[PDB]
RNA sequence: ACCCUCAGAAGGGAGGCGAAAUAGAGCAUGAAAUCAGUUGGCGAUCGAGCGACAGGGCAUACAAGGUCCCUCGACGAAUGACCGACGCGCGAGCGUCCAGUAAGACUCACGGGAAGCCGAUGUUCUGUCGUACGUUUUGAAAAACGAGCCAGGGAGUGUGUCU
RNA sequence: CGCUCUAAUUGGAUGGAAGUAGGGGUGAAAACUCCUAUGGACCGAUUAGUGACGAAAAUCCUGGCCAUAGUAGCAGCGAUA
RNA sequence: UGUCCCAACGUUGGGCCCGGUGAACUGUACAUUCCAGUGCGGAGUCUGGAGACACCCAGGGGGAAGCGAAGACCCUAUGGA
């Protein structure tokens, strides 16, 4: 009567101290849009960002209002980086056999959209019993 | 010879428009011109051995 | 062509449409913005007082040089677009026919949705000094009805 | 008509510039004002100079306009505009809580604060408001 | 097809076909510019590179993010007190002790709470900074040059020889 | 990082591919990825290659479109109808 | 002898309002400005003040170093005729 997710929804990956940590950081620092310059005054330019080459660029020259410009400085903690915000790894699955090597403790898996119905229900259904969640489950009326 | 078969010429400055050759009111010949030539296209004399 | 742009649960509800019909679409927009909501038969009767030019309408975004108005109720520019307003008047002409035919009392109904599109221009050429020419066109406009119980 | 001020301070004798600073302040803080004695304010000073400066402000103008104010009540006000950022919100609203008076249609006698008072038995060159205003042609209505 | 409407082989309405007519004739898909109607936010006393970063208002079906807030406690870098006592200074004020103590960003635990609630997205408000972009130039917001807007098109390629 | 096509290895798709629209997640970033709607037939990954491979600009090109604007004109001529 | 002192009244067609028809020039963006200042020394947009409730009609054109034309003048090019 009413829509379930199916798999291990609710798991949540068990990360050393130090881990934790660093993904709790990332999550409070976060980082600037880091969006093309002006943007946001011409539809023609879109957001895809671009380094500022204009020898007079306001942005370039770093005034400050103008955004930030993409520098090494801004990258995230290597211990962390790329962590879905649960805390888990993220494997890319596009069949039953991509969840041989998967350990559900600590990864957690994303079965690719090109995939079907028929195939991610075997999908989903092998994933649970092996304790590993699905990031994209699948919600049946049950 | 794609996109050079036309005498196209530009009018130069003076009628407020970019120097482009045209012919009949349509651009031509250069690379920017819709149905100019391709400015650096593949080559049969490319030795591709 | 435009497809009717709003829901309409058919057991309570009547409908027509206008097709590229070449009036101004500036006209109707203000004829439409004007009626909505309105009776069948209030439209109707302020559509024939527009046509007789006793009752100007409202000119508010396409107004410029637009002379006042008394008659025109919180706002100044107005005018009486007889030629779009008939086409509006064909367009309840057919709502209401087709409400009669199912049953409900036409003229009684809401104008509940009323919208003019413009579908395209009718292109013209126009020979101008100096051995050039420029663009002589007609507006082409759609224009959208529902009619609903009260 | 009717301003529940939180402060009734009294110009009398008092040095504008001084006084219409600690008002600008209080405003801000969030004080309902009301500045009464308006024509009893007090402006140190060679009264030709004096009298000189504020002439010719009212004679400055054109079309765009520069409307200086000739009463005593104007002057103040005025005077305390200028200590304020009246076009910005927090700026107006101060402003706006702030009222000067002719003479003190309070019945309670407002208060002297501290550091704005003139002693007449130790100064000689200074002028009124009310003064000020009779030279600029003001209808003398206190 | 039939029926209704209409001056009407127009158009419209209803209806029939088909998995689909939002496949009904330049009839696969159907971006942007942009137009009509409409929803959210702002709006007829207020100021202009249109934003970046902080922080408030209001708005939010699901899914693909799940956090967030308050008491208290633990930890506690640089930094770092009040009060009180004693002692100096014309004075504002200072010194010594209390004391590198209390406090101290982040993070965590207990207990309580939020689900438009946290993130995020839309818009708006406040604060700080801020006179596009590219080019020319010693010097560009420039009263120097280029563009109305969007989509698509649009510039180190080949042979031979040399290094 | 992204684009085209070739090859080897290896996968996805009518139990719904590409594309498009809106929305969630990741990456300093180029960009990657998922969800929903539409769509209705194709689409990847890795490795080695190939290159008519990336645009905000050139009074750049072609097409489409807005404001201009319901504005100018639809008067003027010895033929005022 | 209205060229002038010194302008007036009148006539016809426009102009203005209404129905219908219906373009073009121009457009980086924002834009209710004014006075000063500053700045590549000639600013609606920077600074400081002043003024400023929104929208619309008619007008004569002060400003946008207005729009239209890659200055014709001057110089330069191991340019042309
Ligand atoms: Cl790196
Ligand atoms: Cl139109
Ligand atoms: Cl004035
Ligand atoms: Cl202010
Ligand atoms: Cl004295
Ligand atoms: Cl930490
Ligand atoms: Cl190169
Ligand atoms: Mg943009
Ligand atoms: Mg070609
Ligand atoms: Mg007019
Ligand atoms: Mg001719
Ligand atoms: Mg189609
Ligand atoms: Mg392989
Ligand atoms: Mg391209
Ligand atoms: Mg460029
Ligand atoms: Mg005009
Ligand atoms: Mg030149
Ligand atoms: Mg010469
Ligand atoms: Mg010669
Ligand atoms: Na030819
Ligand atoms: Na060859
Ligand atoms: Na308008
Ligand atoms: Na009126
Ligand atoms: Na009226
Ligand atoms: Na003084
Ligand atoms: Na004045
Ligand atoms: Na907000
Ligand atoms: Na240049
Ligand atoms: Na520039
Ligand atoms: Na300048
Ligand atoms: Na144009
Ligand atoms: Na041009
Ligand atoms: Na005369
Ligand atoms: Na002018
Ligand atoms: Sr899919
Ligand atoms: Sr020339
Ligand atoms: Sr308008
Ligand atoms: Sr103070
Ligand atoms: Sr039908
Ligand atoms: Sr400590
Ligand atoms: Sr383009
Ligand atoms: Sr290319
Ligand atoms: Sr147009
Ligand atoms: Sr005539
Ligand atoms: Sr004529
Ligand atoms: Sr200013
Ligand atoms: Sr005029």
């Amino acid at each position: 009567t009413e829509l379930q997710a199916r798999g291990l929804t609710e798991k949540t990956p068990d990360l050393s101290d130090e881990d934790a940590r660093l993904l709790t950081q990332r999550h409070r620092v976060g980082k600037p849009q880091f969006n093309r310059q002006d943007h946001h005054k011409k539809k023609r330019v879109s957001t895809s960002w671009r380094k500022p080459r204009g020898q007079l660029s306001k942005q370039r020259r770093g005034i400050k209002g103008k955004g930030d410009t993409v520098e090494a400085g801004f990258r995230s903690p290597t211990a962390v980086r790329g962590k879905h915000p649960s805390g888990f790894e993220e494997v890319r699955v596009h069949n039953v056999d991509d969840l041989e090597g998967v350990d559900g403790d600590t990864e957690a898996v994303r079965i690719a959209s090109k995939v079907g119905a028929r195939k991610r229900e075997r999908i989903e259904e092998e994933a649970e019993d092996a304790g590993i969640r699905v990031l994209n489950p699948t919600y049946v009326e049950v | 010879y794609a996109g050079l078969r036309t005498p196209a010429e530009s009018f130069g400055s003076g009628r407020g428009q970019a120097h482009v050759p045209k012919l009949d009111g349509r651009a031509r010949r250069v690379p920017q011109a819709v149905k100019g030539r391709s400015a650096h296209p593949p080559k049969t004399e490319k030795d591709r051995s | 062509g435009i497809s009717y742009s709003v829901e309409a649960d058919p057991d309570t509800t009547a409908k027509a449409m206008l097709r590229e019909r070449q009036m101004s679409f500036k006209h109707s927009k203000a004829i439409a913005r004007e009626i909505k909501g309105k009776t069948a038969g209030e439209a109707v009767d302020y559509l024939e007082a527009v046509i007789e030019g006793d009752q100007p309408v409202p000119f508010k975004q396409h107004n410029s040089g637009v002379g006042h108005k008394s008659k025109v109720d919180g706002w100044d520019a107005g005018r009486y677009p007889e030629k779009a307003s008939k086409a509006f008047l064909d367009l309840l002409e057919n709502a209401v026919g087709n409400a009669d035919h199912q049953g409900f009392d036409g003229e009684a109904m809401t104008i509940k949705h009323v919208a003019a599109h413009k579908v395209g221009e009718q292109q013209g050429r126009k020979p101008r000094a100096m051995g050039r020419a420029s663009a002589w066109n007609s507006p082409q406009v759609d224009v959208e009805l529902i009619l609903e119980e009260p | 008509a009717e301003f529940d001020a939180d402060v009734i301070v009294d110009a009398r004798d008092c040095i504008m510039g001084r006084v219409a600073s600690q008002v600008a302040e209080q405003a801000l803080d969030g004080e309902t004002v009301a500045v009464v004695n308006a024509e009893r304010a007090v402006i140190t000073g060679r009264e030709e100079q004096i009298v000189e400066k504020y002439e010719k402000r009212v004679d400055i103008g054109n079309d765009n306009g520069y409307f200086y104010p000739k009463r005593p009540d104007g002057i103040f006000k005025r005077t305390i505009r200028g200590m304020l950022p009246h076009k910005k919100q927090r700026g107006r609203e101060a402003f706006e809580s702030v009222r000067v008076y002719l003479g003190n249609p309070y019945d309670e006698d407002g208060e002297v604060l501290d550091g704005t008072s003139l002693d007449r038995l130790s100064n000689i060159k200074f002028v009124t408001l009310g003064e000020i205003s009779e030279t600029l042609g003001a209808n003398k209505t206190w």
